[PDB]
């Protein structure tokens, strides 16, 4: 009769205002500032960096991208007590009339 | 169980053990997605831009 | 997401005048990124300074520029009377955006 | 991915029918015949090493066809 | 050798949509980056267009982030530039940009010369 | 001469705003509208109800 | 985020009528707490049942009510003349606070 | 025989503080917990109040947190309301609300009767 839904899933998603954000070898990781947000799916990583980049030192630095995370089909996992539920059965006599 | 319009009926410890980005069942306003990195991949091919 | 270079600065043809831009950890102290446009009054802007020092063809090799930590300063040397332009700052930041500078105003007297 | 683990083994079956079977019944063993005979090397390489190991004669075949399972 | 002029406009309203073009040639368009900045009279050089390239890609200005809409075109070899939504503030005058993009295509990475040439300024207005 | 920065770290903090929710048994796990925000701190636990 | 009790209900003396209240798996679709207030408007308003079904002592056993999920009841078996005040509803919910519904001013005539 | 009453405001003009008070009778006052709810005449019942104890917590509205604040006196059994910032719609009828805490002292879960006794009703206006 009443069931309480207890984990929602979903199925396909789609990523927006996806973006990165690097820094120098060496002098630590990077830092964005939708970060903070735990839509955004965050991943950090080392890119090579040197003068062509732009930074120095010519190492390995790091790296982290974000894009929020939205949804478009959900599933939903509704559960039941085991009280609150009704079986309904058919009882038919014989000596059967009519079709 | 009940995807777009279809319903099952599963195992619970199946139901909970499974990999997607979920929510509680109680979470309004579903925005705070859990395990997110089961639907998103990041592609570092070289060492360059991903 | 700005620059705090001086409004403006002066200087007689002879000396030198210098221009520096506090920037933070991201934008200007980190990165080798940062770049001085003009602007004559009646003219569009154009490119003077390369990613810290270098130049670009066109002007006569005078300007030189330098970063000093969290500072980046427009050595000019050998004012003449046709500079009197707006010598603004520029920086690629680290998330992707581009950052200027307010705005100097340069005469002779 | 979620097409692993494809809730088989659960016990919660009655006289109806599941989603699907009756087409996944006989997925396995197909797919994995048709991986053997478009990839024979591997089962020639699991025949040497299941015979050279496994002294007892029935040894030898229960190790071949789990070699031959399990890379799939 | 490489000049950018623009496309002018006269006189708009605050909530209308202005619109400016940059007609570029002498070089190679369909590999290159256009951006677009505006000057209020003596202010700071906001920075309103994005990186542009043989795709046109985006990147959020976050002061201009949901008040305007940047396209493009490769069979003409313009750029373009629009903002609708003007207020008593916009009114300035715009510019135009170029950068080279890396050889596979992409460009976040921007080189180290960059904003080689400018536009010529095409002044806005409100009524 | 030129230093830069490396990791900052926290010596003493101070916490404010605490909001805590509860749920029924055998009904999924709670959920709070700060849980999103990653300044605030949670855990979760178990109470019998 | 306030329970959806409707505006008005009527009933002749001696129909057995409900009042109907719904909401959330927070406020009412979890917990056993939801609860019924009759305010004469005169009067400090008085409380009729307690946590879904229960009752307190001088209240007649008139007043009854159940919850069917998110949804929450009152059945008030034989109206009497004396039933002309309005029945604020309550809940708690996960997070800590306290809603009360719109209100349903009964009349008996 | 427990007995809960009040004192009124009269006129209150928009941006002065007012503050209410009840004078809790009848029982342990530091043993039961003390909310706040409001009603304007012709609509609902929202919920003000915090969560009194021998401690003196608090856990305010979502709507108004940054508004109200309290204080109260044990010695003098009285809980004291302090509404600063009096706005034009706030002319409500005020009234006191009682349930215990727990054996522990604190309030952690709400009893399942909440407001078995109640006050008076205070009532303020605009001018
Ligand atoms: C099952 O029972 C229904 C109900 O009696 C049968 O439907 C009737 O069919 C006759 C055929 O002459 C009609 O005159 C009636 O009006 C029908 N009653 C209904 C629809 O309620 C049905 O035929 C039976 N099925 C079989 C296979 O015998
Ligand atoms: C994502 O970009 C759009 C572009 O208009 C903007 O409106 C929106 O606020 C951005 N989202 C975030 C979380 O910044
Ligand atoms: C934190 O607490 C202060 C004072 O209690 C309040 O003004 C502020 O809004 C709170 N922060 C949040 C995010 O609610």
């Amino acid at each position: 009769k009443q069931p309480a839904t207890l984990r929602k899933y979903c199925i396909e998603a789609k990523l927006t205002n996806t973006t990165t954000d690097s820094r120098c070898p060496t002098q630590g990781e990077p830092s964005l500032n939708e970060e903070q947000d735990k839509r955004f799916v965050c991943k950090h990583s080392m890119v090579d960096r040197g003068w062509g980049n732009g930074c120095g030192l010519f190492g390995k630095g790091g790296i982290v991208t974000c894009a929020m995370f939205t949804c478009k089909k959900n599933m939903k996992g509704k559960v039941v007590q085991p009280e609150n539920l009704e079986y309904t059965i058919v009882i038919t006599p014989h000596s059967g009339e009519e079709h | 169980l009940q995807m777009e319009n279809k319903a099952w009926l599963v195992h619970r410890q199946w139901f909970l053990d499974l990999p997607l980005p979920w929510l509680p069942g109680a979470d309004t306003q579903g925005s705070n997605w859990i395990q997110k990195e089961t639907l998103v991949t990041f592609k570092n091919p070289h060492a360059k831009k991903q | 997401s700005a620059l705090t270079q001086p409004a403006s600065v002066s200087g007689s043809p002879g000396q030198s005048i210098t221009i520096s831009c506090t920037g933070t950890s991201s934008d200007v102290g980190g990165f080798n990124y940062v770049s001085w446009f003009q602007q004559h009054p009646g003219k569009a802007p154009k490119l003077m300074l390369y990613d810290v020092t270098s130049r670009p063809s066109g002007v006569s090799s005078r300007f030189s520029g330098s970063k000093s930590g969290n500072t980046a300063s427009l050595t000019i040397s050998g004012l003449q009377a046709e500079d009197e332009a707006d010598y603004y700052c520029s920086s690629h930041t680290s998330r992707g955006t581009w950052v200027f500078g307010g705005g100097t105003k340069l005469t002779v007297l | 991915s979620v097409a692993l683990v494809p809730h088989v083994g659960m016990g919660l079956e009655t006289r109806t029918e599941t989603w699907m079977s009756s087409e996944g019944a006989w997925k396995h063993a197909q797919r994995i015949e048709t991986w053997i005979l478009r990839h024979p090397g591997f089962t020639i390489m699991a025949a040497i090493l299941a015979y050279t190991i496994g002294t007892t004669h029935f040894q030898r075949a229960l190790i071949f066809i789990l070699l031959t399972a399990v890379a799939p | 050798e490489v000049q950018l002029v623009e496309s002018g406009a006269e006189v708009k309203k605050p909530g209308a949509s202005v619109k400016v073009s940059c007609k570029a040639s002498g070089y190679t368009f369909t590999s290159y980056a256009m951006h677009w900045v505006r000057q209020a009279p003596g202010q700071r050089l906001e920075w309103m267009g994005w990186i542009n390239a043989g795709n046109g890609n985006t990147k959020y200005s976050q002061k201009f982030q949901d008040r305007v809409t940047i396209t493009r075109d490769t069979s003409a070899s313009t750029a373009y530039m629009e903002l609708s939504s003007l207020r008593s503030e916009d009114t300035a005058i715009y510019y135009c940009a170029r950068d080279k993009v890396d050889d596979y295509g992409d460009y976040w990475f921007p080189t180290l010369w960059y904003f080689d040439y400018w536009g010529q300024g095409t002044l806005v207005t409100v009524s």
